[PDB]
């Protein structure tokens, strides 16, 4: 998408609609302490399925 | 025995894979709130990249 | 808990909204046809800001 943008030229439609998901980075520190944390009960509830 | 030996091994493995986790792995046990209960800053995190 | 949580929040929050403050000091005074600027509007939704 970024290169054919470029090669027409213009303000790009789908640039523009999805702009946070191109200029922002994915961050996982937010997230992983949580998958942890929350392992114990992921496990639990599976087994009694 | 072969089944408890096993399960230690799991036991220390996950052990292992829990101190790398959060937030900036560390020994976030106690760390993260003593981070801010001063006015600084974990090393480590500031090493993060 | 808490209060870490939406510290560490605010931390990534800001360091993103600096980061793109220093990208949008580049693109000061750049003339094409009568647009003589651009910039990257960020901003916090107020759903989650409270």
């Amino acid at each position: 998408r970024l290169i054919e943008a470029s090669l027409y030229g213009g303000i790009s439609s789908a640039i523009t609609r999805s702009l946070r998901d191109y200029l922002l980075p994915e961050n996982s520190g937010v997230r992983k302490a949580f998958q942890d944390m929350e392992a114990a009960l992921r496990e639990n509830r599976i087994t009694l399925e | 025995v072969e089944r408890d030996e096993v399960a230690a091994q799991k036991r220390e493995l996950e052990k292992q894979i829990e101190r790398l986790s959060q937030p900036s792995g560390a020994e976030d046990s106690r760390m993260i709130a003593l981070a801010e209960r001063f006015g600084g800053v974990l090393l480590s995190e500031i090493y993060d990249d | 808990s808490s209060k870490s949580v939406a510290n560490i929040i605010r931390k990534t929050i800001q360091r993103e909204q600096n980061r793109i403050r220093m990208l949008n000091q580049g693109l000061q005074a750049v003339s094409f046809g009568q647009v003589r600027g651009v910039r990257l509007n960020v901003n916090v939704r107020e759903s989650h800001a409270i």
